[PDB]
């Protein structure tokens, strides 16, 4: 487990 | 489709078409580009200038697919660097954002949420931005149902993130009124049974126990440690992780608030962390034993009777470095504030051995930390004479020669304490 992403981007 | 691998220039032009259902194309045409696996070409649609034109196309109402492509591009550009994502809010993006928010379209409203997310989640500046611009009310409206099960869960995983994101970063901390107002969601969520959630709702509280007492007490007094500590027992890491991140804050602060911790019940499931095979998960359980080592006497008093001190003599013994050091912290704590008794039965417990071995690290920090707890343990010995019986095992093992070769060392501290100890108990 682990840290949270601070940015995502929805992919394909 | 025909709206596979374009060219920018393409865009450009359908996006320069007056034509509707032109820029339609266009926009979902540059909606691929950016969702693609390797290296999206952010730079060249921003130097493009299509920024301005797919936030207005936020604004079409009438028009909802353009809403949501311009949605889901905008939002890809935003997840870049933080020049790109100042690229999306200088376009005005974040108050049309935020009308998004109420569409009646759950995927267009849930790609707002999302890209609001990705800014606030730049900075404490973004950040503040959006909750200046009065984001925080419409994403709470959208949780406000009788049961969050009834909500589509990539939904609700979505706002959750997001909240969380409002919740995070550090100079400055998020505004105290923002977090009253965002808290009793975060609470609710944090009894949901998504796994995704659990997660992301621990780590919205990590973020805002890490600082002042006053901020700890905030989220203390609404009562959720008890859930945090049973997270604590969960059986995913991507949940363990953040409420032990979280439980570690709160113990930074108070007495008292750390005795909530100790009474819902947290210190039960440390044998467990402090053995944890996520060397991770084992450093910050040991993090968190120094600062309950660090209270009242009758708080190290409970640390013995759920029988972590041979988990402590334990991590000492073997476990990756920095873990290590942790220990030795909650050693030297627990000697500064530790009675005679308890103090004394840290040492029957096989203190001292692994304690000297840790003499011969390359840490200068260490060796500082680890020179009082033996001057503190000595100190005990000297309440009842015993410096001697001391004095021998540190001799038996090997403490004697590290420590005496420790005077023969650069530094104010090291040094004087090493050369110190000798000359009090060894000559």
């Amino acid at each position: 487990n682990e840290g949270s992403g601070s940015k995502r981007p929805k992919v394909e | 489709q025909g709206t596979v691998n374009w060219s920018v220039e393409d865009i450009v032009k359908g996006i320069n078409s007056n034509n509707l259902e032109s820029q339609l194309q266009a926009t979902q045409a540059a909606r691929k580009l950016l969702s693609r696996e390797k290296q999206p070409p952010i730079d060249n649609i921003i130097r493009a200038g299509l920024i301005p034109k797919f936030v207005s196309f936020l604004g079409k109402t009438d028009c909802s697919p353009i809403q949501f492509e311009s949605a889901w591009a905008l939002t890809n550009i935003a997840s870049g660097t933080s020049e790109q994502t100042k690229a999306v809010v200088d376009g005005g993006a974040i108050p049309a954002f935020i009308s998004l928010l109420a569409s009646p379209h759950a995927h267009i409203s849930e790609q707002a949420v999302w890209a609001l997310g990705n800014i606030a989640g730049d900075g404490s500046a973004f950040r503040d931005l959006v909750i200046k611009h009065g984001a925080i009310d419409p994403l709470l409206a959208l949780l406000a149902v009788p049961d969050l099960s009834t909500l589509a869960c990539g939904y609700l995983r979505n706002l959750t993130w997001t909240l969380s994101n409002l919740c995070r970063n550090k100079n400055p901390a998020p505004p105290l009124d923002a977090v009253e107002q965002i808290l009793p969601t975060l609470v609710r969520l944090l009894h949901h049974n998504d796994p995704e959630v659990l997660a992301d709702s621990c780590w919205a509280i990590s973020y805002l126990t890490d600082g002042p007492n006053e901020r700890i007490e905030m989220v203390v007094k609404k009562g959720v440690v008890p859930q945090l500590v049973k997270l604590l027992g969960a059986t995913e890491l991507p949940i363990v992780t953040p409420a032990l991140r979280a439980i570690g804050n709160i113990v930074t602060g108070t007495d008292e608030q750390t005795q909530k911790v100790i009474d819902a019940g947290a210190l039960a499931v440390f044998p467990s962390l402090l053995t944890n095979p996520k060397t991770n998960i084992q450093k910050e359980a040991t993090w968190t034993m120094s600062n309950i080592t660090a209270g009242r006497q009758d708080q190290i008093q409970q640390v013995v009777n759920h029988g972590l001190v041979p988990f402590l003599v334990g991590v000492l013994s073997k476990a990756d470095f920095k873990t290590q050091k942790e220990a030795a912290w909650a050693i030297t704590n627990y000697t500064s504030g530790g009675t005679v008794e308890q103090i004394v039965y840290l040492v029957h417990c096989g203190i001292i051995e692994p304690l000297m071995n840790l003499l011969s690290a390359k840490d200068t920090k260490i060796i500082q930390v680890i020179l009082d707890a033996i001057s503190n343990i000595f100190q005990a010995a000297e309440k009842l004479g015993e410096t001697e019986k001391l004095s021998i095992m540190i001799e038996e093992c090997g403490g004697l020669d590290k420590i005496e070769a420790l005077q023969r060392h650069e530094n104010e501290s090291v040094y004087k304490a090493s050369l110190n100890l000798i000359e009090k108990y060894f000559s």
